[PDB]
């Protein structure tokens, strides 16, 4: 934590939630306003629109509140045995909407036969492995056909080696040693309208730290990344 | 009936844009970025343009600017409807040849009424 | 100012939208799966609940913005010819609401004839004034009759002295010189459930600062607040 | 029919979780904090007991330790339903005798269906 990344932190943040925000109003007042002229299909979509939107708003605060824990020491891991392949395709699941908006195909391959245990908290590595392929779609190509976030699942050096790899706008190498800082994004013209607080990877680092295990990047500008998260297996 | 060039990357906005314009009659074409949407005034020419800052491939200060190069463009008017309400990004795009800018969040009927005041 | 408050800032921020979010999201499921079990007057009530706590999520969006263009130094005011007896009229209006549901009074005095005529930026000041009677408010007395805010207006020292009065919890001897800072809170056990970020005050020193005024407090704890701005006329 | 007292210090929030268990056919009494609600249990016993934490005058973990200190008090069932989601706020809760914490936001739907459970 810098002053000048605090501050463009706490603009970040007002701009990221100002999006769901300006949904939720409009939709809101529209629905308000328009209610004799609004067909009951019409009205319904609007309103999950409403619903939609304050989840995404609810995710973006549950980040600040799981980055404010985490540097409390308050959060708590609670281990037990989980099915790695279920957890990455529930992963997947999840980010689909928000991946095929952005005309990203999400992929799912595993170099070892399913199932593969693992002794981890759950809700966790899911939220790891959620911001990693939110990355991913974020982070993609601006214009092209063939735009995909990869989870490729293995067993490696006594645990389970996680790979996410997209074929994105990759990551500049004085910028490599930095993305898992608090507060840190890359400023460019690939990034500029990319909304974010610089938290998520910090987060990410210190879920995997937690369960004794580690995780690194490789990438290559204008062709993509991949990042690894090695955890150990019991 | 009027024509309203609608650009933002937004396809939940675009919606709810779209609905308020369409229930005064007008007609929408929606543009994804700033890119497509000098693309689509090949094609016609719009009476308004609802105008986003924040977009990929092409901005809209970018278009802003774009706009003023051709003589046939810089004469259709522009609201810029957008998230970045700071007095210095105002001022940018008023200065780029906006006709008006306007704060997200919005209120569809405020909206609707500045609307209608360039339109006629 | 420090790391230790920039966390405990982090988590107020998230605690202070999760209410108004909580609201918008139980109003609109519940209008989407009761719409056979609402009367019309219902469904516009609940439609009207989730515009109004997305317009108070949105103001407090609007403080953590402003509080960035303040420390970027990119936040300019734009001066002009105000009457502050409407101006303050106005504050006093918009603060109503939230005022009532808290059972506070808000009054309004003026030691001096109205119109109360002063070079300023309305918007700016209003802000100022919106900031300390919400404060006001916030920081009254858990359970009493005769909570108030009171904003007395006056001229003084070649310029406006404007005084926001309450008779609230108070602030103590030790926290009067930190309330003004970016991120301060008092910490204790009349506070614990009052949501705030610690950035109003700050926020309200540099508009007023940047008028060229200066703002400051007296207060007894159990008693109240009363706080000064005196701006240039 | 059941009585649930419902115990929050915001009016926006009591309504819509009294609009969702009359729909069930239940009895709402509110408390606009922790003290009121202890003394509405002076003029009847309810069901349950929905139950926030951050309230002026008295907390809600302050209501949940006298609820456990009273002979008559200490077996109606209570649910915490809480923006402080904390797992050792949970287990605090959980530790001073709540049945069930459930987080704010909430969804009015799986709310109802835990609010079932305990009552039935
Ligand atoms: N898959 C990716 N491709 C390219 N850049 C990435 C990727 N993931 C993360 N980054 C870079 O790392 C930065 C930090 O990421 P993160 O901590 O998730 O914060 P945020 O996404 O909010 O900016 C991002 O701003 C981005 O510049
Ligand atoms: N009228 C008042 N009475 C008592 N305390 C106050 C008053 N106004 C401000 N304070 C104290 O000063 C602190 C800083 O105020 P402010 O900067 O507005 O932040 P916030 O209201 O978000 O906490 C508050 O947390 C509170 O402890």
């Amino acid at each position: 934590r810098i002053d000048r990344m605090k501050t463009e932190f706490i603009a970040n943040i007002s701009h990221e939630l100002r999006t769901p925000l300006t949904a939720i109003k409009a939709y809101a007042e529209t629905i308000y306003n328009s209610l004799g002229e609004l067909d009951l299909s019409t009205l319904k979509e609007f309103l999950e629109v409403i619903i939609d939107q304050s989840n995404h708003l609810e995710n973006l605060l549950n980040e600040l509140l799981d980055f404010s824990r985490l540097e409390r020491k308050s959060l708590q891991i609670n281990r037990e045995k989980v099915d790695l392949c279920d957890l990455v395709e529930s992963a997947v699941n999840a980010i689909k909407e928000f991946a095929s908006s952005h005309n990203v195909n999400v992929l799912f391959e595993s170099n070892v036969p399913c199932p593969v245990e693992a002794y981890i908290d759950p809700t966790r590595i899911r939220q790891v492995l959620l911001n990693l392929l939110n990355n991913g779609v974020k982070y993609s190509k601006k214009d092209a056909p063939d735009k995909y976030v990869k989870v490729i699942l293995d067993e490696k050096d006594g645990g389970v080696l996680i790979i996410v790899e997209d074929n994105g706008i990759g990551i500049p190498d004085h910028a490599k040693d930095r993305i898992f800082e608090q507060f840190y994004r890359v400023d460019s013209s690939l990034t500029y309208e990319v909304p974010g607080t610089g938290l998520g990877l910090a987060i990410t680092k210190e879920i995997v730290e937690l369960h004794g295990g580690r995780i690194w990047v490789e990438s290559e500008v204008g062709k993509g990344s991949r990042f690894f998260v090695w955890i150990p297996k019991d | 009936s009027k024509k309203v060039l609608l650009v933002d990357d937004s396809a939940v906005l675009r919606k709810i844009v779209s609905f308020n314009l369409k229930k005064e009659g007008y007609e929408v074409i929606e543009a994804e970025n700033g890119q497509i949407a000098l693309e689509k005034l090949s094609e016609f020419t719009p009476d308004l343009i609802v105008l986003a800052i924040m977009m990929p491939v092409m901005d809209g200060f970018t278009v802003l600017k774009k706009l003023q190069e051709k003589e046939e463009w810089k004469r259709i008017p522009v609201i810029v409807l957008t998230a970045k309400g700071g007095e210095e990004d105002e001022s940018l795009a008023l200065s780029l040849g906006a006709r008006k800018v306007m704060r997200k969040p919005f209120s569809p009927s405020q909206f609707i009424e500045e609307v209608k005041h360039l339109l006629n």
